[PDB]
């Protein structure tokens, strides 16, 4: 695909089957048939693996592919929770993070989302968000039969901190009878029954 | 007594009269298997990395005939000039298949 | 006789085991009671075929649609508002002589509020049909759906 | 006294066993087929399927509507089927291998009964 | 103060906690199981 | 003829018990009353 | 403004505890947090399936007579 | 004779209490003993794929490979696994030729 | 032998009050069948369900930290179906709007792009929404099960980081 | 002997005894579980 | 054990309560002073405490319902933390907690046992 002779034959050929080897690498050639056809693939199926290659592929130079992809994905996918920060759910307020603030909600802002969610104009802010705060990451956490306590208290004060509400007490001390009175009525019980069987017998 | 003989085997009619009239579907479906529900990963426990000079391969896949290129991350085929050392160091020269994998 | 002795244990084994259940019961009855009672949910779970629960009782129509066309939605009509279309056509108004007019709303909410009401409202009006036909209704619909 | 053992065996095998048994069933599946009629009706879809039930002395037993072919009819074209009083139908009972996926069907179809048992 | 509602403005007695814990909780029996015990050891050695 | 005398006596009362207290359950002419 | 990043930890019939005290004055506090564990005890039930067994128990006496 | 009849009295009956108590006899239990295989099933099949952290050779691009440390959740019901690696998530559908493809070195050249 | 007959009599009797106190719907029969199914249960879920409950209501608070919208119902499309979930205000859990007594009012899509189900979920936003269902400990005290370990479902941590 | 049966069976009861109260803690092994992890900080404590 | 352990609480408590009554009995001695409110530093916080003038033992200044007052102090000299000592010895001083079974009895433990606390540092320093 170093020359445009199988460009016409492909655009076919790679709707039919997106995530090709032999389609994504058309696209790398990075010319305007195949970065059209694949705008059009991404704009019904954005949440597919090859739409994260097709991003990564015309960034940063061809991103308007990407963008309109995006946009046309987002307006159909209203409720995608992965299209809320190019289309932010509430009615009138849709471009409420684009541009620079994006920065302004750090869930579109982080390393474990995919960048195929975020416009370009979001994406190039992205890398000069200006954070303060206490953030604890941990990778992974897997614990057996052991409680965890993640706690980060931020501020520089100490706080008049005092202790966890314990809860209610739900239970009520019901009136219990002697723990050895089961056994003692069991055992009366039984030897008054076999003491009457002898007499009677 | 030839009495209690008869009052035994008419328990046991009115057991199957019983068993026949009310529950004739359950033990009908009690010799036959069970339901089998499908395993996404049963066809690809056979999969082994093969390597054919320096290109990696996936061997063992029954629906794809002609041998497939193992991809990358990014959905490429993996060329390696050191894919026989690396595949050797990783498991052995004895093949691996994905139900040893899983089976480790 | 050990026949006879193991006869006799495991009969009173029977019984004693009878009794402390009853004493068992007798006292706990209360408790039980209660325990059942604040956890009612947890006799059967809602989910016996593996799904989630449903309420038979409770209607909806995409249940069983398994066409998008088929379906009722809310339109952008350009010009003049929003209307509810399907590949049935739009629903419709009764003019003075019974007729069939395209019934248009102010808002989306409105049009929604009206097409997916329980009440039986439907008025069909093909634009595509012999009756009434004309190309621009016809290709607006083709084109919306 | 063998024998007056295998009455007494026998007996309760019956009356304490076997007919508390039909007892259960038939309370739990007479309820269930109660809450189905309540529903006002025939066909139902389950797992993409149209089914509907009967009560007889051995139980509820389920059906799947079927066209002339022996293909189950999607739940697209269920109230067709409702209004329809001569549908072809298939008993979940007789096992059928040509259906896929014919027992988790019918096994969803009994399982959904029971939303209030 | 993301768990501001799961601290007590008041102060909390964590030992009365610690006591209705104690209190409605289950009860091994273990004067009851010794008793029984050394009652079975006795019939079955002395008395049978 | 105790033995068969008293197990008759006990089958009869216990069929009967089971049957009054399951005739609502298998008497299908209510469900087939209902239409 | 101080960041902790973990990677992968791994604790077993154990106890963590991560505070963000980066040197602010807060004392190292081992303070247990009690609740009011609200626990239903279990009663000593034998399924009621067994009652039917049981009396067949009972029942083979009578080849001891 | 009298004696083989009386244990074979006693071995049916056995089999049929046996059946009555411990075997499903009626649509709602049969239906609860189903969803409770079917869900051991499901849940064994999930855990044979690694859930805790392990070692890879991730190839991330066509002749560079990295040694990598890869978190797999695996979900039979609906043929899925989701691996997070370097802090992201990537889905695999167990359906598609091309994430067959990709996902298998990874599991493969796994340790 | 009268004796041999006489506890032969006495266990038919018993035999009769048995099935007398199995299939005369009794209280304390029901009471208890009921309390061995019951328990079995809590024992299996109970623990799980309010660990996971308190961890996610620690996610929710947050992740409600700053947001001022996200306790008002929003149509979430789940793939195949959409479903109208909010933040609860006070256990800060994830809450749907319910259909009847059973789950959540899952609206099924017929295809990939399904405006109907959109619309119709909107509609229930407006309307249906003063029945709702919460994750974890309401879902398993009200229909047996807490959506967090089962899937798919809206509840459980594979459908959504999905 | 009529005494030997006697013992026999009285035996048997505080067995069966034994054995439902061993099946109570068996019952509430996971409530004592609970109440260990949670409480177990107070095992060797001379205050709260 | 758990059960044994915190039904033993209350006789150790009663037991170091004596014993700490004691040797506040023999350390008041010819020192008026260790009867009145006293700001002691405790290094990152102020307490205004005495000996109790019926059982002996340290008596500090309360903060609520909860334990004694504790002015916090961001350095090493807080002039504001003592003063707001002063200023609660001064007028905040009718509501007071004593150390041993009073503490016990309100708030469920003694202050001994307890590392860091105002009664057993006071005690053990002095």
């Amino acid at each position: 695909y170093k020359t445009e002779h199988c460009d016409d034959f492909m655009t076919g050929f790679c709707r039919n089957d997106p995530g090709n080897p032999n389609c994504l690498e058309w696209l790398r050639a990075k010319r305007k048939p195949a970065m059209s056809t694949y705008s059009d693939i991404c704009s019904k199926h954005m949440d597919a693996r090859y739409c994260s290659e097709f991003i990564r592929i015309i960034r940063p130079d061809y991103f308007t592919f990407g963008d309109t992809a995006l946009y046309v994905f987002c307006n159909d996918h209203k409720g995608n929770r992965n299209c809320w920060c190019a289309n932010y759910p509430k009615s009138n307020s849709g471009d409420k993070y684009l541009g620079p603030r994006v920065c302004w909600l750090h869930e579109c802002t982080d390393e474990s989302r995919d960048r195929k969610w975020l416009y370009y104009n979001q994406d190039v802010q992205r890398t000069r968000c200006k954070y303060v705060g206490c953030t604890i990451n941990v990778n992974s956490l897997a614990l057996k039969n052991s409680q965890a306590e993640l706690t980060s208290n931020c501020t520089r004060t100490t706080s008049a901190v005092g202790d966890v509400h314990p809860g209610e007490p739900v239970v009520k001390d019901k009136i219990k009878l002697p723990t050895w009175l089961g056994a003692a009525i069991t055992l009366v019980v039984i030897s008054v029954i076999f003491y009457f069987i002898s007499i009677y017998s | 007594v030839y009495k209690h003989r008869l009052i035994v085997l008419f328990e046991v009619f009115v057991v199957f009269i019983l068993i026949y009239v009310f529950f004739r579907s359950e033990l009908n479906m009690f010799f036959m298997p069970k339901r089998k529900i499908p395993d996404p990963i049963d066809r690809l426990r056979r999969a082994n990395l093969a390597c054919e000079d320096d290109k990696l391969m996936i061997y063992g896949l029954p629906w794809m005939t002609t041998q497939t290129s193992a991809l990358s991350i990014n959905s490429k085929p993996i060329v390696y000039k050191d894919c026989a050392k690396l595949l050797r160091s990783i498991n052995g020269s004895q093949p691996v298949s994905l139900n040893d994998v899983l089976r480790r | 006789n050990s026949l006879s002795i193991f006869f006799i244990v495991v009969a009173t084994a029977a019984v004693c085991l009878l009794f402390i259940q009853g004493y068992s019961i007798y006292e706990n009855y209360g408790n039980i009671k209660e325990f059942n009672a604040t956890h009612a949910a947890f006799e059967y779970s809602k989910s016996i075929g593996g799904t989630p629960a449903l309420d038979r009782r409770v209607q909806d129509v995409n249940d069983t649609i398994s066409d998008v066309k088929q379906k009722w939605r809310c339109v952008v009509y350009p010009g003049n508002g929003f209307v509810s279309a399907s590949i049935f056509g739009f629903q419709a108004e009764v003019g003075p002589n019974n007729t069939r007019s395209i019934r248009k709303f102010n808002t989306m909410q409105q049009c929604i509020d009206f097409t997916f009401s329980d009440v039986i409202n439907i008025n069909i009006y093909n634009p595509c049909v012999v009756p009434n036909i004309n190309n621009a209704e016809c290709q607006f619909l083709k084109s919306v759906l | 006294m063998i024998t007056l053992f295998l009455i007494l065996c026998y007996f309760i095998l019956i009356f304490n066993i076997i007919v508390p048994a039909i007892s259960e069933k038939m309370r739990r599946e007479r309820a269930a087929y109660v809450n189905y009629k309540r529903l006002n009706k025939n066909f139902i879809c389950v797992d993409d399927r149209l089914f509907s039930y009967n009560f007889t002395t051995s139980g509820i037993k389920a059906k799947v509507a079927v066209d002339n072919k022996n293909v189950p009819i999607p739940c697209s074209k269920i109230n067709e089927v409702n209004n329809n009083k001569d549908v072809d139908t298939l008993y979940c009972d007789k096992d059928r291998d040509d259906i896929p996926g014919f027992a988790r069907s019918c096994y969803r179809a009994y399982s959904d009964l029971f939303f209030t048992t | 103060l993301s768990n501001s509602d799961r601290f007590s403005t008041v102060p909390v007695n964590r030992a009365k906690v610690v006591q209705h814990n104690i209190k409605h909780s289950f009860d091994l029996k273990l004067h009851l199981i010794s008793l029984l015990s050394l009652l079975v050891i006795w019939i079955l050695i002395v008395a049978i | 003829m105790l033995v068969v005398i008293m197990f008759f006596i006990a089958f009869a009362f216990c069929s009967w018990l089971s049957y009054s207290y399951l005739r609502p359950y298998i008497s299908t002419k209510e469900l087939n009353k209902s239409r | 403004d101080c960041t902790i990043s973990l990677g992968n930890v791994s604790i077993t019939d154990s106890k963590l505890d991560v505070n963000n005290v980066c040197d602010s004055k807060r004392v190292a506090t081992e303070n247990i947090a009690v609740r009011y564990l609200n626990q239903e005890i279990r009663y000593p039930i034998i399924d009621i399936k067994w009652l039917p067994i049981g009396l067949l128990a009972l029942a083979i006496l009578i080849l001891a007579f | 004779m009298a004696s083989l009849l009386y244990l074979i009295l006693f071995l049916l009956f056995v089999c049929i209490s046996y059946y009555f108590t411990y075997y499903p006899t009626n649509k709602l239990q049969a239906a609860v003993m189903e969803t409770d295989r079917e869900n051991a099933i499901i849940r064994q099949r999930n855990d044979e794929i690694p859930t805790r952290t392990l070692d890879t050779a991730i190839f991330t691009d066509a002749s560079t490979v990295a040694s990598a440390q890869i978190h797999l959740y695996y979900n039979s019901n609906i043929g899925k696994i989701i691996m997070s690696l370097n802090g992201k998530k990537h889905t695999f559908n167990l359906y598609d030729d091309n994430d067959i493809r990709t996902l298998l070195p990874i599991l493969l050249l796994s340790k | 032998k009268t004796s041999t007959l006489i506890f032969f009599v006495i266990i038919l009797a018993i035999s009769a009050l048995l099935l007398w106190f199995q299939t005369s719907d009794n209280p304390v029969f029901n009471e208890l069948t009921r309390y061995m199914r019951i328990k079995n249960t809590v024992n299996d879920w109970k623990s799980l369900t309010d660990s996971k409950t308190k961890l996610e209501s620690d996610r929710g608070r947050l992740l409600a930290a700053g947001k001022d919208d996200i306790f008002e119902f929003k149509c979430v499309d789940f793939g195949a179906y959409f479903i109208a979930m909010r933040l609860d205000k006070k256990t800060y859990l994830p809450q749907a709007i319910r259909r009847g007594t059973g789950d959540a009012w899952m609206v099924k899509k017929a295809a990939k792009v399904d405006p109907s189900a959109q619309q119709f979920c909107q509609y229930l936003i407006k309307h249906k929404s003063n029945n709702v269902i919460t994750c974890g400990n309401e879902m398993l005290n009200e229909l047996g099960y807490s959506g967090y370990f089962m899937s798919p479902h809206w509840c459980s941590d594979f459908s959504n980081m999905e």
